[PDB]
């Protein structure tokens, strides 16, 4: 506790990188298992460019009930904790690599979606771009109503390159922080789960908040087990207090 | 580290 609670509590830039283990506790399966609605797929082999050629219904169908389900969803312990810990002036920045809403929905204010976001909605051809309230219904397929071209959901694929100046500016957030908390993700997903190693290499400490072990683990200086929203909610009341 | 979008 002392210890953890004292890095934390003392940052002078503390940032922070989630993945969808934060929000397994508002309904949001991790996809590390099966695609979730069929349960037929691999989560990979439909969030693919190869994919959304063969079959754009089928993977926006997917998508669809992806963002019914978020969209639906409320934030959860470990969200409004995030929010909370930014509400204190302790986290600075946000990085996440879930493409959900719930960090914003919890109040977050300073958020960087590596991955995009189920919100967006954006055209395969024409710059045009913008958020939806609620899920399209497919079929039909839908349309860029500025050009007639197919639109597509606005995250990063796996195969795709990140968008160059989102990916720049979570490097850049990392290159600044001593402390970051690393919270709900397997650490597997690259370029993302390369962002705490560049906080380690340059001195400043790695606190892991993930149910398992991962290839993240053997350079956290913290690494802490149990639920997400427990953990997150029992770590934020004692950083609360130890600056109150 | 940079590339696309992968697994390790
Ligand atoms: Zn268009």
């Amino acid at each position: 506790d002392e210890k953890l609670l004292k890095t934390i509590a003392e940052s002078k830039y503390l940032v922070a990188l989630t993945g969808a283990g934060v929000s397994a506790e508002s309904g949001i399966p991790t996809f590390r298992g099966k695609d979730g609605l069929w349960n037929r797929y691999r989560p990979e082999e439909l969030a693919n460019p190869q994919a959304f050629a063969k079959d754009p219904e089928k993977v926006w169908k997917w998508y669809a009930w992806r963002m019914e389900k978020v969209f639906n969803a409320q934030p959860n312990k470990a969200h409004q904790a995030f929010a909370e810990l930014e509400r204190l002036g302790v986290l600075k920045c946000l990085i996440t690599q879930n493409v959900d809403d719930l960090h914003e929905r919890a109040g977050s204010r300073n958020v960087i979606h590596l991955h995009g976001s189920l919100r967006v909605v954006r055209c395969t051809s024409c710059n045009n771009s913008f958020e939806v309230e609620s899920a399209p219904k497919i079929p039909p397929l839908p349309k860029c109503d500025k050009c007639g071209s197919l639109l597509r959901p606005g995250v990063v694929w796996f195969g795709e390159m990140l968008p160059p100046d989102v990916l720049d500016r979570a490097m850049r957030e990392v290159e600044r922080a001593d402390v970051i908390i690393v919270a709900g993700t397997s650490a597997v997903v690259q370029p993302a789960a390369s962002l705490p190693l560049i906080v380690k290499q340059r001195g400043g400490a790695i606190i892991e908040i993930n149910p398992d072990e991962t290839p993240l683990t053997p350079i956290a200086d913290y690494s802490l087990r149990g639920k997400a929203g427990e953990v997150m909610d029992e770590l934020v009341r004692h950083v609360r207090k130890a600056l109150s | 580290k940079g590339g696309a979008k992968r697994h390790r």
